[PDB]
């Protein structure tokens, strides 16, 4: 598996460019595809979305008409126009794969991120900036939701991703309980309702990063303002 | 409907008024294929004619009333 | 030395029909009186599955009990949702003439053997997108009858070259082979624990075996043609016999004579599939008109009778918590009950 | 020949040395073993239109 | 309802509809079970081993072949599988007369069948010219040994076909039986024509005639 | 006065009395058994919606366009009794028009089963590579003919009135509106004979030449009845079709002539209501010929008999 993608650089303010993500490692015609953009000294949000066959396409509510999305199957290449380019764009743009039926897990892999720059709803809270910690202890994040994430069905719609300092991040756990393939035993995960928690047991080095806070109930998906751990 | 009886041929001699009480006109609209006036003489005959001669003009003008 | 071998085969088969007679102190239809009967049992038809372009020849549930599998001749293999009746996957067969299908416990891995005298194992969960061939095991002379997953490392296949053997994936080679019978291998089943399989064959009888050590313990025979279907008792101490003759046999392991008969005077023709409830109380079977039965297990009477298929009823399933049942047929539809 | 002889020989002596117990014993057990769970049994038994998760 | 669930539902109408596309790709095909003795030249006439699987395509028109070989089974147990097959070609020698009974009876059993009521049969006769040369010396009284006719070829070739129409009991089947002349016949020509008739005849039952 | 034998009216009085116990019984018997003899093979059809297709789906449609025609029918028979058409205007400008419909859809099946026999059998080995023929298909043409049928008989719904010719009250159409009355009743005769007698003439003896020739050369034990079959249907539409579209003829040839005699008119008179019932007989008796001739169908009807009666 392997997702990289290249073009963009300073430009012009209000002026256009496009982006390109090229796949390869994988069959790219089954699986649908999501931008996440991320600036210089904040969170992560998303920005717009494509199915498999072309058929649904979704934008954000910010860049609704100004940026469109198109891929193409014959050569595995996914593309991003975007044009009049306001001075709040200055980002890194993240291309991530997901895929849909019964048991399984979106979110799995993600590209490693171009940087543009420009010259010059569910809400989710999660109430800490930095928490301190030690080696050989346990440790609690806790994100609380707005309105109840639980379905007709019993299983509640919420995930949780951790990003290493200057590195792409990588999915942890998916569906609130169930936990991602590759990632170790030591991370658990409980909740009933709108309250939450991630608890982790005897951390250890090369564990510290920015825990983050994702719902997948409705269109658009909102995430968390992100957890800091120390050293 | 169908089998409409229908006056065929025009051909007669001048008729003189008085052998005359009553007449209908036949229509090519509706029925026959051609347009005549009948007419009904005291013997029980259906003499006709074509509607366009001088004679038969001026007769149906003065026994349209009594 | 012939003479002298053929009658030391013969005084021991007389020994043994005398053993089995002196252990009969009564019948079971004596003992069954004094019990409160079943009562007329009724079940509609709760949802359809359509797709299929052929014949349906085999199925199996999942431990899950949400979803299953199911084979056709058209050479596709269809993984359904039975809640919500949509389909998960779809996978194109190399040939077209499939007879048997399983699904591993763990849910990680499917199985299909056919005319071609080849087992191929396929790999659900690849890191990649696509389903793909994991590993394919042919060692056997003749068609593939039923094969059923011990372990995610182990497997039982039984053919109609009248010989069964145990297969371990990882190397791809057999462990051990099982030699015992005389005519062509219809069907098998495993034990609640693993560690003991029945098979039946079309020289009407059934041999009981040992996965661990390789011999057969104890033959029961008491048919009149080719046994179709198997199936074991919930308790792990008897199991039921399809045969091809109008007639369902029960047989005790601890007592090593057969216990009942079930037969109506009306029906005339052979047994396709058998299969017992969760608390082992009735006891469905398939016939090849267009019909399937519903015995009591003790009084031995019929307790109702499901809608008829287009066409024959080819494989049954109960699943594991025991809420449904499930029915194929070769008009290629699918059937849930309740 | 005599290799089929000596196997079916030896076959009949192994299936010989079991051990029997009477059909009363064998029968009143399956009997007592289907009164204890038939009685949590979902299709002899009809469950209600609540817990059923194939309708409602 | 859902997010995912919607997704989930979108993915199954794509499955639903790529194989019904193969469905009707895979019926513009003629299906031929190839049944006979061993070595009786059934090589020549296509034109643990579990099945072997032949195609061809002459005149616009793909043709699929299968023949069962070193199998040694209960035909019948798995005879189910080959149920509807456009039409039957079953291939006999004539070179050698001591398989003549065992292929005789063997067409007997296939020919009276329960799934093959209405299934005609394709029935080749070879090895056509070595039957006529050794017909000099050795007699024809040595098989089917009641009657033979006249001592030399043209008129025996006539008494085993005779033999074979005779074995037919069915009210309503075709037996196109054509004879091959060694290893240098088209075949190709004499079996298009047999497969044209039979799809006439199927289309006549559909339509309102007979 | 003087006038002899001469321009005289045409009395039609005796013709109009032989046709008024004549025309009433003709109608009302061919009603009842026409009406029992097609109600019978929609109920059989009706009974299993699986495995029907093709030929089928066309018989079924034809059962449907007679049943209409023959349950209009009796009305008539109702007027010709009475004498005087008493139903309001509305009657007189429906049932005419339904009838045209009914009457010109039942032709255009015809000339459909004939093509659909023609594909099957002259290019039945090429029909089968291409897959050319599917079930869906045939019910895309069924409303194109019905969608003509509309068409067609929008000009007899347009001129359909009610109004006194002579004596009591009648129902015929009435040319008031037009500037030229005997062209448009020669344009409207006309129209009637293309489509109702030579469209289907030769498309029928095209498709059921090529079908014989090809037929005859095959080898099959199944081809005899066949031919018998082909020959009979193709021999009674000429015995029963032919009599009236002559009749239809000698109408036009002399719609416009004055020296013409009575006596032609006359003789003409009687056998016009003869040969009117020959193509109402036609009709009545197709469907019941087609369907039961089928073995299939017959084999099905025998299935449900020895079944429902037990």
């Amino acid at each position: 598996v392997q997702l990289v993608e290249s073009g963009g650089g300073l430009v012009q303010p209000g002026g256009s460019r496009k982006l390109s993500c090229s796949a390869s490692g994988f069959a790219f015609s089954s699986f649908g595809m999501h931008w996440v953009r991320q600036a210089p000294e904040k969170g992560l949000e998303w920005v717009a979305y494509i199915s498999s066959g072309s058929g649904t396409i979704y934008y954000a509510d910010t860049v609704k008409g100004r940026f469109t999305i198109s891929r193409d199957d014959p050569k595995n290449t996914l593309f991003l126009q975007m044009t009049s380019l306001r001075s709040e764009d200055t980002a890194m743009y993240y291309c991530v794969r997901s895929i849909y039926y019964y048991g399984s897990s979106p979110f799995d892999f993600w590209g490693q991120g171009t940087t543009l720059t420009v010259s010059s709803d569910i809400v989710m809270t999660q109430a800490t900036s930095s928490v301190p910690v030690t080696p050989g202890e346990s440790v609690s994040i806790s994100c609380r939701s707005s309105k109840s994430l639980l379905h007709s069905n019993g299983n509640t719609y919420l995930y949780w991703f951790l990003q290493r300092p200057g590195q792409s991040p990588q999915l942890l756990i998916y569906r609130m309980s169930n936990l991602a393939s590759g990632v170790p035993d030591r991370f658990s995960g409980s909740g009933s309702g709108t309250a939450f928690t991630l608890t982790i047991s005897r951390l250890e080095a090369e564990d510290v990063g920015v825990y983050y806070c994702m719902q997948h109930l409705e269109y658009p998906l909102t995430f968390g303002a992100g957890t800091k751990l120390e050293l | 409907a169908s089998n409409f009886d229908c006056c065929l041929g025009y051909t007669d001699r001048i008729l003189h008024p008085k052998f005359i009480v009553g007449f209908t006109r036949q229509l090519a609209n509706e029925g026959c294929d051609i347009n005549a006036i009948i007419f009904h003489t005291k013997k029980k005959l259906s003499v006709c004619a074509n509607p366009k001669q001088t004679w038969v003009k001026y007769i149906v003008r003065l026994l349209s009333k009594k | 030395e012939l003479d002298q071998l053929r009658q030391e085969a013969e005084q021991l088969k007389n020994q043994i029909r005398d053993a089995r007679k002196a252990c009969a102190d009564a019948t079971l239809s004596q003992i069954t009186n004094n019990i409160d009967p079943v009562g007329r049992i009724q079940m509609r038809t709760r949802r359809t599955l359509r797709g299929h372009l052929a014949k349906i020849y085999a199925m199996h549930w999942g431990t899950d009990s949400r979803l299953l599998v199911s084979a056709s001749q058209d050479g596709k293999l269809i993984i359904w949702d039975s809640y919500t009746t949509n389909k998960v996957h779809a996978i194109p067969l190399r040939s077209s003439w499939v007879m048997t299908c399983a699904y591993a416990p763990s849910g990680n891995y499917v199985a299909c053997g056919g005319l071609d005298n080849i087992c191929s194992i396929y790999n659900l969960k690849t890191r990649e997108g696509n389903v793909r061939v994991s590993r394919e095991l042919a060692g056997h002379t003749g068609y593939l009858s039923c094969c059923r997953f011990l372990d995610d490392n182990q497997i039982v296949t039984s053919s109609g070259d009248t010989t069964c053997a145990l297969w371990d994936i990882e190397t791809g080679q057999q462990t051990t082979t099982f030699t015992g019978h005389t005519g062509d291998v219809m069907s098998l089943s495993l034990a609640p624990d693993t560690r003991l399989f029945v098979s039946g064959a079309c020289d009407a009888s059934a041999k009981l075996w040992d996965v661990r050590e390789g011999m057969c313990r104890q033959t029961f025979t008491g048919h009149e043609s080719d046994i179709n279907a198997i199936c074991f008792f919930p308790n792990g101490n008897a199991f039921a016999t399809g045969s091809d003759d109008a007639t369902c046999r029960l047989f005790d392991l601890r007592a090593d004579q057969e216990l009942m008969t079930y037969s109506h005077d009306n029906i005339i023709c052979g047994i396709t599939s058998v299969s017992f409830s969760k608390s082992g109380r009735l006891l469905l079977a398939g016939y090849d008109d267009f019909n399937c039965n519903v015995w009591d297990a003790l009084k031995a009477d019929r307790a109702g009778v499901l809608a008829g298929h287009d066409n024959r009823v080819s494989c049954l399933g109960v699943t594991d918590d025991g809420m449904a049942v499930a029915t194929g047929s070769w008009d290629s539809f699918l059937k849930i009950w309740n | 020949s005599i290799a089929q002889a000596r196997k079916l020989v030896e076959q009949l002596k192994m299936e010989a040395n079991i051990d029997r117990i009477k059909v009363s014993k064998a029968a009143a057990d399956l009997m007592a073993y289907c009164e204890a769970h038939a009685k949590e049994d979902p299709l002899l038994t009809p469950v209600p239109a609540s817990e059923n998760p194939f309708r409602e | 309802l859902s997010a995912e669930e919607r997704a989930a539902l979108e993915r199954s109408k794509a499955i639903e509809k790529n194989l019904k596309e193969d469905g009707i790709s895979a019926a513009k095909d003629v299906k031929l079970l190839l049944l006979g003795a061993d070595n009786s030249g059934k090589s020549t006439i296509v034109k643990t081993t579990g099945i072997v699987e032949t195609h061809f395509t002459f005149k616009n028109l793909h043709f699929r072949l299968f023949d069962v070989g070193g199998q040694r089974s209960e035909r019948k147990k798995w005879i189910h599988c080959f149920e509807d097959v456009t039409a039957i070609i079953f291939c006999v020698d004539l070179s050698d007369y001591n398989r003549m009974h065992e292929s005789l009876m063997d067409f007997d059993s296939i020919c009276n069948n329960k799934f093959f009521i209405d299934t005609s049969i394709i029935l080749f006769l070879n090895k056509k010219d070595l039957f006529g040369e050794k017909i000099k010396k050795s007699p024809l009284t040595i098989c089917f040994p009641e009657y033979t006719g006249p001592n030399t070829y043209e008129d025996a070739a006539a008494y085993i076909q005779a033999q074979f129409e005779s074995k037919n009991r069915s009210p309503n089947k075709e037996i196109y039986c054509h004879m091959t002349c060694a290893t240098d016949t088209n075949n190709a020509q004499v079996i298009f024509d047999a497969v044209t008739d039979i799809i006439i005849a199927n289309n006549l039952r559909g339509c309102g005639l007979y | 006065y003087s006038v002899d034998s001469e321009m005289l009216l045409c009395s039609l009085q005796e013709v109009r009395q032989f046709s008024r116990l004549f025309v009433p019984i003709a109608y009302s018997l061919i009603c009842v058994f026409g009406l029992l003899g097609n109600i019978l093979v929609v109920i059989t059809f009706a009974f299993y919606k699986k495995a029907r297709s093709m030929t089928d789906v066309y018989l079924l449609n034809m059962a449907i366009a007679d049943i209409l025609f023959v349950l209009t029918l009796p009305f008539w028979a109702v007027s010709h009794a009475t004498g005087a058409w008493v139903f309001s205007n509305a009657t007189c400008k429906l049932l005419k028009g339904i009838y045209a419909i009914n009457f010109n859809c039942g032709m255009l099946l015809l000339t459909c089963i004939s093509m659909d026999r023609y594909i099957a059998i002259v290019q039945a080995t090429k029909s089968f590579r291409l897959r050319s023929r599917t079930l869906p298909r045939s019910k895309i043409i069924c409303l194109v003919v019905w969608g003509l049928s509309v068409i067609i008989s929008s000009s007899t719904f347009v001129f359909n009135q009610k109004y006194n010719t002579q004596g009591s009250d009648v129902c015929e159409p009435k040319y008031q509106t037009v500037s030229e009355p005997i062209r448009w009743k020669l344009l409207m005769l006309g129209l009637e004979l293309l489509f109702g007698f030579f469209i289907p003439l030769m498309f029928m003896i095209f498709c059921y030449t090529f079908i014989v020739k090809t037929l005859v050369q095959a080898q099959n034990s199944k081809r005899h009845k066949a031919i018998r079959v082909i020959i009979a249907v193709v021999l009674v539409f000429l015995a029963c079709q032919i009599p009236h579209n002559m009749v239809l003829l000698v109408t036009a040839a002399n719609l416009g002539k004055m020296n013409r005699s009575c006596q032609s008119e006359k003789l003409i008179g009687y056998t016009k209501t003869v040969t009117e019932v020959l193509a109402f007989l036609h009709c009545c008796l197709n469907p019941v010929l087609y369907a039961f001739i089928g073995q299939k169908f017959r084999n099905y009807f025998l299935k449900i008999l020895k079944d429902l009666w037990c």
